[PDB]
């Protein structure tokens, strides 16, 4: 996705597709093997991410009547402890896997394209 | 705990017959009271329930608009009156009070923790 | 309601699973305390009838462990797990969730 | 509802519904009151915790009998229709009038096989004087025995602002009986003592809410502003939520990328 | 501070009355003052830290 | 052993042999008792992490 | 506090696991890639790729 | 400086000019004392993070 101008509008079905022009007219396709890997790569991510924790929490602090000051305060800060490095790890996670869809779409796009070159010895050159 | 029971006895069908049941050992106006009876070789039968104000009072559909039931809490004392005696009537009557502090739960008619010793009553015909 | 029973009195021997069926008309179960409205009582003959379980599933401290009673919407079961000469009497389940107190038809145990 | 958590223990008429209740899930209220008599429970936090994960409550008799001594306590507050008072707890007064109380000594056994919970009271009228209507001069001392509890205390009569119609205050003291342990409460006057034992039936997980039940969710952690029912692995709608499900984050969202990077043309 | 209180307790290893052991940790150039009417266990040796 | 870490200080019969002591490492065990006389400790965690 | 240090150090513990397996993955397909690319640079036009 | 947190709420002479102070920022020494005469606050730390 680096040296291409611009991405299709035109392609819906899949992800990675191709262009004709030539001397029989102009047609849109849809690759489907890369596009296939790597909606199976990113909804595997996913999966192994949209999971429900196992570990069952218990109710440590009272809404209603206040728990003495110094242990409501330890478990008050502890807590805030607890949501700062969640909310760190949350973002690094994202940021993270953000960056490797990213990449993964790239190195899918730079693998159909010297898929494509192997295919085509001399027959064919890119243009940029 | 337990409870003393008097009154029993052979009345004629039709009769007025006074069935009282005192209690000791715990604190009698806060436990709901029960009555019962047990036919001779026949299963358990309820018979009627007080609570614990006595102001809600439950009767058996065979019993229904026959008997009363009454409690004094100052005698420490339980009442049941008897009135247009029939023949299944023949059984001995138990006056165990319900398993709940001061009627409880969303019911009032609870279960049965301990029982009375029973007093048989016996028509003639 | 009608507080049926099991089958009639059972030639089991001593240590045997001893089990008692009660079968429900309505459902004595309340969805808001959760408990399931029932209780069995165990009667000697000539002896006033003590109370076993409470609210079908909470044991009782006068009784032994060997009385089990597994409560549902409408069936309800006593498992004894042995049985020796003090287990002998006759059995009955009492619905209280609602009036009228319908008593079982009692199921007496022959060792 | 209006009952509390730990007034399933003590029995105000608000508990009266849910005094041997039995869930997997316990919701918890704010206008729910633990006391109808004024009162505080001590160490209140961990026997909320103990009673959110009881699973229910079972109740065992004590058979404390007590002979020749009045027992049925009774407040204008604790009330339904006449002057009554808790459930599980038997108020020790004097005999009718200013009298001496006797050392009374009551043992209760745990012949179970699971640890009981036992709840007694303590009263602090709210003179001295009422102290001596109700049980009799001298200095009361009330010790509680066990294998693992033996704390005692003195009851301290004083003027208390009138909280709920009443002056006096009844502190609700706990503890946990292990099985085939045994407890002794050595009470000269001033006892609340306990009339049934409370005993844990299984594994819960308790809530403090503030809306209505519903049953339409295979739901996974609540919170006082409802369930968060998602499968998504971090959430941000209440920092406290009970229940296995989404962790708590600062971020208002974060949008996590599954297609490409599109660039227009 | 605190006052001893007597009472019946259960037969815990074959004896009725409970001791509670109370302790504290001293600074330095610090004292300690028990003063007791009565019912005291008092301290034959004081507990210093190794490492 | 059958002595308990708080026991040390006081000396039960089962503690006197670890009464005084000097370790980098400290092992206790379940069936080690602190009391020879029945009683508790107040704060008995923070004498035990001590 | 200790089941949420357990939680976050297993969440912690499978995240590393994962980036470090994916990144193990790819080291391995780039340590390919780049000694393809260094053969085929060794060969101007005397060889040509295959697929 | 030599006035404590706690001294604040009670009132030693070395507590006497931040009496009823009012700043968004409280600065305590390890030489500020909360009592003149001797004493102790029970449940210190919970008055202390008031
Ligand atoms: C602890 O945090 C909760 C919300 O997470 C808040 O409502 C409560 O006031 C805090 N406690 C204290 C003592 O600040
Ligand atoms: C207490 O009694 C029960 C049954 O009576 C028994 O199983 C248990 O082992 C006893 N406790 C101890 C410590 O042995
Ligand atoms: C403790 O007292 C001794 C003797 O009075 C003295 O030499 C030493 O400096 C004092 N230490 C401290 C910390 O006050």
């Amino acid at each position: 996705a680096g040296f291409i101008e611009n991405g299709w509008e035109g392609l819906i079905d899949g992800w990675y597709g191709f262009r004709h022009q030539n001397a029989q007219g102009e047609g849109t396709a849809a690759d489907y093997k890369s596009t296939q890997s790597a909606i199976d790569q990113i909804t595997g991510k996913l999966n192994r991410l949209i999971e429900k924790t196992n570990q069952q929490f218990e109710l440590i602090d009272n809404e209603f009547t206040e728990v003495e000051k110094q242990i409501g305060n330890v478990i008050n800060w502890t807590r805030d402890s607890m949501t700062e490095v969640w909310s760190y790890n949350a973002e690094l996670l994202v940021a993270m896997e953000n960056q490797h869809t990213i990449d993964l779409a790239d190195s899918e796009m730079n693998k159909l394209y010297e898929r494509v070159r192997r295919q085509l010895r001399e027959n064919a050159e890119e243009d940029g | 705990v337990q409870l003393v029971e008097s009154g029993g006895g052979v009345v004629q069908p039709g009769r007025s017959l006074r069935l009282s049941c005192a209690a000791s050992g715990f604190s009698f106006s806060n436990y709901g009271l029960h009555w019962v009876r047990q036919a001779p070789g026949k299963g358990l039968d309820w018979v009627a329930v007080i609570s614990y104000d006595g102001t809600n009072k439950y009767y058996a559909d065979s019993v229904k608009g026959r008997f009363t039931i009454s409690r004094d809490n100052s005698k420490n004392t339980l009442h049941l009156q008897m009135n247009s005696l029939r023949a299944e009537d023949t059984a001995v009557y138990y006056c165990a009070k319900g398993r709940g502090p001061y009627c409880s739960s969303s019911i009032c008619y609870h279960g049965m923790d301990v029982w009375g010793q029973g007093t048989t009553v016996t028509v003639s015909s | 309601i009608v507080m049926t029973q099991s089958p009639d009195s059972l030639a089991v021997s001593l240590g045997e699973r001893a089990t008692i069926n009660c079968k429900s008309s309505q459902s004595v179960l309340s969805g808001s305390i959760n408990m399931n409205y029932l209780a069995w009582y165990q009667q000697k003959p000539g002896q006033p009838p003590k109370l076993l379980i409470y609210w079908a599933s909470t044991r009782e401290s006068g009784v032994p462990d060997r009385f089990t009673g597994s409560g549902s919407g409408t069936d309800f079961t006593l498992t004894v797990s042995s049985l020796q000469a003090e287990d002998v009497a006759v059995y009955y389940c009492q619905q209280y969730y609602s009036t009228p107190l319908t008593f079982g038809g009692g199921t007496k145990v022959e060792i | 509802g209006q009952c509390g958590l730990l007034g399933t223990i003590t029995g105000p008429p608000q508990c009266d519904q849910f005094l041997e209740f039995s869930a997997d899930l316990i919701i918890e209220r704010r206008e729910g009151s633990d006391v109808c008599y004024p009162g505080k429970f001590v160490n209140e936090e961990a026997l909320r915790q103990i009673l959110r994960e009881s699973g229910g409550i079972d109740k065992e008799t004590m058979g404390f009998t007590y002979s020749g001594i009045r027992t049925n306590g009774a407040t204008s507050a604790c009330r339904r229709s006449g002057s009554s008072f808790y459930a599980e707890m038997k108020w020790l007064l004097s005999n009718t009038d200013n009298a001496a109380f006797p050392q009374m000594t009551k043992s209760y056994k745990n012949t179970r096989r699971d640890p009981a919970l036992i709840v007694w009271g303590i009263h602090h009228s709210g003179s001295t004087t009422e102290q001596t209507k109700l049980y009799g001069s001298g200095s009361k001392l009330i010790t509680v025995g066990s294998s693992n509890y033996q704390q005692s205390f003195v009851p301290s009569p004083g003027a208390r602002p009138q909280v709920n119609g009443q002056s006096g205050r009844i502190d609700f003291h706990w503890l946990i009986l292990n099985p085939n342990d045994t407890v002794t409460f050595s009470f000269n006057g001033a006892f609340i003592a306990p009339d049934r034992a409370s005993f844990l039936r299984g594994k819960s997980m308790g809530i403090q809410s503030g809306v209505q039940v519903d049953a339409n969710c295979e739901g996974d952690c609540y919170h006082s502003g409802g369930t968060i029912i998602s499968n998504l692995p971090f959430q941000n709608i209440n920092s406290r939520a009970v229940g296995k499900c989404p962790r708590y984050v600062k971020q208002e969202s974060l949008m996590l990328a599954t297609g490409m990077k599109n660039v227009p043309e």
